[PDB]
Parts: structure tokens; C-alpha cells; sequence
């Protein structure tokens, strides 16, 4: 879809293997903010969004946190935090035709900069001048959308680039999308290096007397320390006790 | 806004770059975009939009036409110029309410200089009975258009008595044709003996005289 | 997007002329309509624009007084009234729709307004006979009104080497042009050549035989 | 003027409208250091210097604090702090002639 | 520094890319800039500076000439080939004190291959009176420059007795002319009956023999 | 900026020649002057450069011994002296002015230095008669010194198809060139053909008839 109507797909309940992404050399830009691409396999994400669109090449740099420009100001804005990745690859052969490709559109005019992850598909006639439009395109009344005009011969800057922005949510909340990272049998009374659904620590995992509610998945005591966790397979509760340390 | 359109008469051969330039008295850019636009008009047809904005291409516009520029200066380029590009090209601004069009550039395909075939015709007898006498001088198959036709009646130069008509460029020969008609009353025509047409053209090293005696 | 106009209106000096632009292929209610003037063989002058939804007309400073613009969404038709027609107003007026942030964007054919006090007349044909290789001959059509004129040779049997120069208006306000042709000198005494001239407004069909 | 003899003008004792910067379409690089581009309409400056010159496009990068190259080292050097804005736009159509 | 100038004999038609490539033994780059320079020499004229530095153009040099490259490799390109470009092009270095020029590339315009008109001139009688004989073999209007001439004196090849003079490319004809003079003493000339010229050229499917007997 | 040189100096082997370069259009005290050697139809060899303001001369290794460079700022004239002239020294020497970081930048015409043991001799002109389409004839100029010889046909009355081949220096130390023309076969009977040769050093103007 065009950059103004960028297409969002909600990825959930899958085993996502990101290795194919960074291994492939087709992608031109693979810039990840907040996460390292090589470590994308080990992580588990609360939810994943895939926002795909077609942009001009020189505007690919505008898809980043804290960046300004026509695409960022009026078409697609990325939050400053943005724990995610941006993957853009050139698609001149696919998205350019003989004559011109005018299917793709971008928003020249908007009254105010759009909020992060906001979509504006309204085609209302923008009012640049003082005189109200009342819906007619005139001297200072313009259609807010402009065609890119993709042609087979264009500079690298002007050639179309397909962009996919993967927005991850990383938190202690239950995780749906996880990397493969196999699995391993559970052990109770021994200081180990547990990796329950992304959480990482060192401690013995005793049986828990704590009464979890069905939606509860992990326990925190006073001072906010993760002292209980529900494993994602057995649906059982385990109390975490860090194994002994003491002066000598 | 006053748009000055440099060169407004361009001769370029097939496959050669043609550059038409439009400069503005005031800035045309506003709201971050450019508003100068390039129109094409073939003879006998309404003008059609080629380039809306500085560089964006209009609907059904081949990739040959490229618009560029900003600020107060813009240019239109046709690198692989094709025989179907012989037309009139205008530059028009949309920044202020009175939309101003440039002088217009007539684009023509170039060829080698050809010598004019220069002919003369006395008035017909039937026209003479009508009391009017028109002597005609023809320049056939010549290029470029620059050519001066002078009328010598008894070695006297005439001015303001001859009309010159130039045809459009030939589709195949690509050579201009010119006619110069000198109109006189029967009494004034019959008072002189020798009538001559003198032609000056680039393809001629010297002006050529085609003369005839009345009778 | 296609726009149709009136055709070839002629009016005496001081008269008024109404032209109609018929819109098609779009709403006609959400696009302003512009009118532009083009003198023959000259540049384009923007007359003025109208908004169909609200009849707010804005004219060029030069054309504010003698022009008015109306719109009728009922028939999807724009109208121009030219008042106080004079000689300088004789031109091909164009009707355009606004698009792509351009005032005039989608133009429609063109209506020719001819201001002249003259009257319809028949062409007068005079043979430009060959002078006594390849020789030249032709016909001269003079004192006809108005345009256009159809000129052919031997009922279209002679199309190679024929040049029909555009007409030029004279001091009397009438039209004249010479249509010439080049022929090999071998056929000067053999093949009879005739120029056929057709002028529909006067319904004058004249065949003139040119001979050496 | 040429980059080596860059032309400097003092702007002072006047009210400044920066809309010409936002409205114009020509400006390719609009990079501000120490100030924000959008907030120049709400700031008061003791004194302004508007230097100007013509450079080659590939050298536009060198007009910035802490940069090295022929232009920065020998023609026009900007201070490391440099509270100010650099505005550069292409002028190929105006500053290029036949020959 | 020794500059090697790849192709030094280049024949390209009008309107085509022509590349002359100069390679240097050592880096001509010093102080960051490049010191490789290109000169043009029109026949009968002193050398003129085209490119000073790798890319900067000399005064009054059209945009057609473009110099590029770095380090030890540089190239000169002339895409809009014109009639005024037929000259000798040199590459020169200014990095070190002993300035060294290239071998020189003779640039000429290309046309279709034509067969040579081969003519034979026996020596004049008054030449035989002077005790010398010079027999001329002539090639008229032949392209390209490559041509082999062989003198057969009674079916015997001669070596070290013929001098060849070749005219430059014609301004309009663009076809070469070649003359070969065979010089002998009168007594030696009168000793053999038949004198023949063998012409080998690309435009001929077989070598052409034209012969004449003495007298 | 223009430079003026001497003209076509001839010397016997072992002699010395002094050549003058006259600067024009610049100070002559701000640019080092270079001297370059060019054999006819050959490559360029940079001889050496002199600084006018401070008389610092630097020569190529090959030309260090036999070349002396001097300057005169009073008359703005540089001088080059060649000693022990040999046959290898006959060439077209060039004077150049420094510019644009190029050693030789602005060159001046060119002076021909001819070293030979021969003397001024008159050309001998022999008719190359047509053999018994287009026929061929001409004239041959042999044993003349020095160059050049102006050769024409019928005092310039025939120019089409006239090929004047460049002269070649024989082993005897003299020059010879053949001037040839192709003519219609019919012209042999009536048209008269004469070759005109002019040698200014020997002041010879000779005209020979060429007939089949
Ligand atoms: C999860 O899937 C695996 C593989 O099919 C299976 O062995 C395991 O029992 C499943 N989990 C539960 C709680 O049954």
C-alpha cells in the first residue's frame, strides 16, 4: 500500500525465525533500534506489528525515531522509543512500469504533524489559504495526495523502496511471538540459569505454595523482585530463590 | 508575476537534447512545493499538461520530458527528442491568483541548410480585368525561416505593400515555404515595366534576383 | 475528463457572445473551472476562474470589465459572456478544469470568437500560370470571408509538391492565400491542371483551370 | 561571492521573519546546530551574521562544526559550538553557463 | 614517470564516445590533487591545453572533452564527436620535475570501408634522360589507413627501394591517398621488362595487381 | 597571452642556434618559461625551464649539455641556445608559459630547426604522364631543399581530386613529393593540364605540361 495508507499486519501466536531476514542480502537497510538483529532470535515479544508500504528511496532515512520530513511529518511517524526494526529494500523492477507508476501516493498537505503510529487516509481538500475550500479544488485548495510517479529510469534516490517496519513490544507481559531456541526439561532443587519465556536469572526453582489467579503468570514480592513464575508449558507455578552467596 | 521564457525558438535534430528555460520575476515556490508547470500544444489542438510542479510528470507523459529547477529559474529538457515533439511549449505559474503564461517556445526539428528555390508569378489577366494586380514571389524548400524578400519595381524598393505567408514545417522534407504577395492597383501596376523579387537567405552566399518584364 | 464547447462564433464589433463549456467524466461540483484566452499564433492569457459550488468568480485585472462568468450545475455547464467585442478580442478561447494544483489543467477543444464587421463573401480565384525541369503554378484565392477554405488539385489527384500557405487578413478585413504546386516541365503542355476551391459559408465551389 | 571570499552581512536592529525559510522549496539542507529549525520564530538573538557563498555540492557536507576537508580547512571553517543554521540549495540552473 | 597511452590510433564516427587512456608508472597524485593533464594538437598548430588536473577544463574548452581518473590511471572522453576534434591528443604529468608526455593518440573520424583506386605511373622520358627512374603506385580514396604495397620487378619482390607518402584524412572525403615511389638507376630500370604493383587492403577480397611493361 | 618565436632556422651540423621567445600580455616576471622539443609527427619531450625573475635554469637530463636557457626581463624575451647540432636535433621547438599547475601551459606557434649538410637547391619537376572511367596524371618534384614547395594545377584552376602528398627526405638529403590528379578520360584529348611549382628558397617558378 501507499505510505499514507500504510498496511499494518498483526503478528501473533507464531514461532518467528528472524534469521532469514538478516541473512538475506536483498534488504538494503536493516536498522534495529533498541534490539540487536543478531540477538533477535533469543528474544520473546509481547506483540509484533508489521507496517509495510512503498516509499521513495531518498526518504528511507525519514523512517527513524526523531526524524523529520514530509513522510515523517504527514505520512508515517515513528515513536522516539521504538523498540523495533526497519527493513527497506529496493524494488525498482517490481514497482516501476513502462510510462509511469502512479498507484502509489503520499500526503503533501496536512494541518498538523500526525501522532506516532497514526494513519490518515482522509482525502479532504486541504485549505492552504484563507478562503474556506467547502470541498472544491481551487487556487489555495489542493488534493492532499500526490503521486510519486515511478519510472523505470530514475536515480537511486528516486527509485521505489519497499519498507517493512517491525514494531516489537518487549515487557514482562505474556509473550506470544518467540524465537525457536528449542526447550529443555525442568529441574526443581538446583541453582540453574532459567530462561522462562524470555526472563533470565540464576536461582533454584522450588514448588510454589502461592495461589496464582488464572491470568497471573509471575509473582513479585516487596521491592519488586521476580520471586515466582509460571512456566509456559506445564502451566505450573515455581518460586525462584537465588542460590546461596556469602562472605568468607 | 512575469515569466520570461528563454530560447523561444529552438531547432534540434532527432535524438538531441532541447532545453527551454523559464525565469520568474518573483518566487513561485510556496508551502514547500513548486508551482511552475509546463504545457504542450500541438497545432490545431488545445494545450495539454506535461509537467505539473517543478518535476512531476503529467498523465500519459513519456519519460523524455524532464522538468527541473526551483527558486526563480526552471528548465524543461527533452533528451531523446522525437519527431512527434514539434509543438509549442508554455511555462505557467500558479503561485499567485493571476496565472501568467510564458511567451512560448516553438520546437522544430533541425536539418541541414538548404538553398531556397525562388520563383516569381505575374498577376493573372483575369485579375487585371478586376483592376487588381498581385505579383507573387515563392521560396520553396528552404531552411531556416530567416529570409528577406524585397520588391523592386523599376529599381524602387517597396515597403508596407507586400504580405508574407510562411507555411508550417513539412512532415517529411522538413523545409519551410514562403510566399510574398505584392498587391497594386491596375493603374499603378501598369505604369512600370520591370518587377523583381530579391531574396536573402542563409543558404545563399548572395541575394538572388528573379525579375520579369510586364509583357 | 472531456470538455465540449461551442464552435466558431462570429460577431460584429460591439456585440456580446455567450460560450458554453459542457463538463463530463467528473462531479463538476468539486473542481473550479478556468477560462483562458489565446490570440492566434501568440501566448495564452488567463481570463478568469469560477467555482461551481459557490458562484465566486475571480477575473484577471485586464478582463474584469468586459467578461462575466456563470455556472449552471443543473446541466453541468459553465458559461462566458463577452461584452463590448472589439478587434483585439478575436481569438480562440479555451475552457479548462483545475487539477494537479494547476489553475488550468484539463483543457477542452476550443471556441473561436471572430469579431469583424465584414460579411460572408465568395472566393475570387486567379491562376498563377507557369512562367514561360520542374516548373511551378497555382491559384490565388482572394476576397473571401470567413475562414476556412478548402483547396485541392485535380480533385485530390495532385498531393505531392502542393503547398497551401496560410491566409492573411488584408486592410479590407478579408482573407487571401496562394495555393501553389510544382510539376515537371514535361507535363506543361500535356496534363490539364485545375484547382478546386470550396467555401462552405458562401457555398462557393469553383474549379479553375491553370494553363501556361 | 566565491567561497574563499565568502560574503558576510550583519543582521541587527530589525524584526526577522523566517517564513521564507519554511515556505521556500529550493532549500536542500536546512541543518541547525544549537537551535531548532521550527522554533526560530520565538527566539531573540543579540546579533546575526548571514554569511553566504557558492560551493560544490559534494562539499556541502563540509559546512558543519568539527568537519575536515578542503573547504573547511582552507576556505570556510565553522566553530565547534556554532549556535546557528546552515541552509544550502542547488543552483545548477542559475550558476552554470554554456562552456 | 612513463605514461603509456592506450589506444593511440582511434577511429570513431561523429557523435560517438571516444576514450584515450593514459596509465602512469607512478602516482601523479600529490598534495591531494591530480597533476595529469591533457593537450590537443591540431595539425599545423601548437599544442593546446584541454584538461589541467584530472578533471578541470582549460580555457575555451567545450563540454565534450571530459577527463577522469586518479592515481595512475586516467582517461579522456569526447562523446559529442565533431569534425573539429580530429587532432593529436597527449597526456602529460606535472607531479615530478622531468615532465613526460604520452605517446600521443591520433584521433580521426570513421567512415565506411572503400576500395582503393590503384594507378601506375611509369617514369617520364626526361627522367630516363637524367639517369634515374621513379615508378609510382597510387591508391586513391581508400579507407582505412592500413595498406600494403609491394613492388614486383619481373616477378621479384623489392625491399629497401620504395618510399611511401600518405596524405592526411580529407576534410570532406575522409578517404586516404597513398603514393609509393620506386627509385632505380636507368641502367637497372632498363634491365627488366615488367613492373607491377601489389596492393593489399581490407576493402579488397584479394590483392590487386596492376602491371606495365617497359615502353 | 600570446608568445612570438623565431622562424625556421637552418644550421650545419656542429653549429649553434639561438632562438627567441617574446612574451606578450603578461608581466613575464611572474611565470617560468618552458621549452619543449617535438620531432615532426612524433612525441613531445620537455627540454627545460627557466625562471625569469631569478635566473634558475633546470634542464632535462638528455638536454643538460647541449642546451642553454637565458632570459631578459628588460625586453621580456627568453632565449634558447642549442650547441653541437646533429641530425637528431632537427625538430619543431616550442616555447611555453607556466599556467594552471602545468609545466608547459600556454604554447607559442612553433619554430622549425633544421640541421643538415645539404644546401639550397632547385626542384626538378617531371611529368607523371597518364597511362595509355577516371584517368590519372600528375607531376613529381624531386631533389629540392629546403621545404616547402607550392604545387598547383593550371594556377589553381583545378582543385577537385588534387592530392599533394607530403615530402619525404631521401637518403641523399633532399626532398621529393608527388602531386597527382584524377581527371575524366574524355578530357585527355582536349583539356590541357599544367603543373605549377614554386620554391621560394630557390626562387623557382616552373610550369610543366602533362599529356598522354
Ligand atoms: C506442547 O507441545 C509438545 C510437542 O507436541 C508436547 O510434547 C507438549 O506436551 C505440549 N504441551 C502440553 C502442555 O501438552
Amino acid at each position: 500500500a501507499s505510505v499514507y495508507a500504510w498496511n499494518r499486519k498483526r503478528i501473533s501466536n507464531c514461532v518467528a525465525d528472524y534469521s532469514v531476514l538478516y541473512n538475506s542480502a536483498s534488504f538494503s537497510t536493516f536498522k534495529c533500534y533498541g534490539v540487536s538483529p543478531t540477538k533477535l532470535n533469543d528474544l520473546c515479544f509481547t506483540n509484533v506489528y508489521a507496517d509495510s508500504f512503498v516509499i521513495r528511496g531518498d526518504e528511507v532515512r525519514q523512517i527513524a525515531p526523531g526524524q523529520t520530513g514530509k513522510i515523517a511529518d504527514y505520512n508515517y511517524k515513528l515513536p522516539d522509543d521504538f523498540t523495533g526494526c526497519v527493513i527497506a529494500w529496493n524494488s525498482n523492477n517490481l514497482d516501476s512500469k513502462v510510462g509511469g507508476n502512479y498507484n502509489y501516493l503520499y500526503r503533501l498537505f496536512r494541518k498538523s504533524n500526525l501522532k506516532p503510529f497514526e494513519r490518515d487516509i482522509s482525502t479532504e481538500i486541504y485549505q492552504a489559504g484563507s478562503t474556506p475550500c467547502n470541498g472544491v479544488e481551487g487556487f489555495n485548495c489542493y488534493f492532499p495526495l500526490q503521486s510519486y510517479g515511478f519510472q523505470p529510469t530514475n536515480g537511486v534516490g528516486y527509485q521505489p523502496y519497499r519498507v517493512v517496519v517491525l514494531s516489537f513490544e518487549l515487557l514482562h507481559a505474556p509473550a506470544t511471538v518467540c524465537g525457536p531456541k528449542k526447550s529443555t526439561n525442568l529441574v526443581k532443587n538446583k541453582c540453574v540459569n532459567f530462561n522462562f519465556n524470555g526472563l533470565t536469572g540464576t536461582g533454584v526453582l522450588t514448588e510454589s505454595n502461592k495461589k496464582f489467579l488464572p491470568f497471573q503468570q509471575f509473582g513479585r514480592d516487596i521491592a519488586d523482585t521476580t520471586d515466582a513464575v509460571r512456566d509456559p508449558q506445564t502451566l505450573e507455578i515455581l518460586d525462584i530463590t537465588p542460590c546461596s552467596f556469602g562472605g568468607v | 508575476i512575469v515569466l520570461t521564457q528563454s530560447p523561444a525558438s529552438l531547432a534540434v535534430s532527432l535524438g538531441q537534447r532541447a532545453t527551454i528555460s523559464c525565469r520568474a520575476s518573483e518566487s513561485v515556490d510556496n508551502y514547500g512545493i513548486s508551482f511552475m508547470n509546463w504545457f504542450q500544444q500541438t497545432p490545431g489542438q488545445p494545450p495539454k499538461l506535461l509537467i505539473y510542479g517543478s518535476s512531476n510528470q503529467g498523465s500519459g507523459v513519456p519519460a523524455r520530458f524532464s522538468g527541473s529547477g526551483s527558486g526563480t529559474d526552471f528548465s524543461l529538457n527533452i533528451h531523446p527528442m522525437e519527431e512527434d515533439d514539434t509543438a509549442m511549449y508554455f511555462c505557467q505559474q500558479s503561485k499567485e491568483v493571476p496565472y501568467t503564461f510564458g511567451g512560448g517556445t516553438k520546437l522544430e526539428i533541425k536539418r541541414t541548410v538548404a538553398a531556397p528555390s525562388v520563383f516569381i508569378f505575374p498577376p493573372s489577366d483575369e485579375q487585371l480585368k478586376s483592376g487588381t494586380a498581385s505579383v507573387v514571389c515563392l521560396l520553396n524548400n528552404f531552411y531556416p525561416r530567416e529570409a528577406k524578400v524585397q520588391w523592386k519595381v523599376d529599381n524602387a524598393l517597396q515597403s508596407g505593400n507586400s504580405q508574407e505567408s510562411v507555411t508550417e514545417q513539412d512532415s517529411k522534407d522538413s523545409t519551410y515555404s514562403l510566399s510574398s504577395t505584392l498587391t497594386l492597383s491596375k493603374a499603378d501596376y501598369e505604369k512600370h515595366k520591370v518587377y523583381a523579387c530579391e531574396v536573402t537567405h542563409q543558404g545563399l552566399s548572395s541575394p538572388v534576383t528573379k525579375s520579369f518584364n510586364r509583357g | 475528463v472531456q470538455l465540449q464547447q461551442s464552435a466558431a462564433e462570429l460577431a460584429r464589433p460591439g456585440a456580446s457572445v455567450k460560450m458554453s463549456c459542457k463538463a463530463s467524466g467528473y462531479t463538476f461540483t468539486s473542481y473550479t473551472m478556468h477560462w483562458v484566452k489565446q490570440r492566434p499564433g501568440q501566448g495564452l492569457e488567463w481570463i478568469g476562474y469560477i467555482n461551481p459550488t459557490s458562484g465566486y468568480t475571480e477575473y484577471n485585472q485586464n478582463f474584469k470589465d468586459k467578461t462575466t462568468l456563470t455556472a449552471d450545475k443543473s446541466s453541468s455547464t459553465a458559461y462566458m459572456q463577452l461584452n463590448s467585442l472589439t478587434s483585439e478580442d478575436s481569438a480562440v478561447y479555451y475552457c479548462a478544469r483545475e487539477g494537479h494544483r494547476v489553475g488550468p489543467a484539463y483543457w477542452g477543444q476550443g471556441t473561436l470568437v471572430t469579431v469583424s464587421a465584414a460579411s460572408t463573401k465568395g472566393p475570387s480565384v486567379f491562376p498563377l500560370a507557369p512562367s514561360s525541369g520542374t516548373a511551378a503554378l497555382g491559384c490565388l484565392v482572394k476576397d473571401y470571408f470567413p475562414e476556412p477554405v478548402t483547396v485541392s488539385w485535380n480533385s485530390g489527384a495532385l498531393t505531392s509538391g502542393v503547398h497551401t500557405f496560410p491566409a492573411v487578413l488584408q486592410s479590407s478585413g478579408l482573407y487571401s492565400l496562394s495555393s501553389v504546386v510544382t510539376v515537371p516541365s514535361s507535363s506543361l503542355g500535356t496534363q490539364t491542371y485545375i484547382c478546386n476551391v470550396n467555401h462552405k459559408p458562401s457555398n462557393t465551389k469553383v474549379d479553375k483551370k491553370v494553363e501556361p
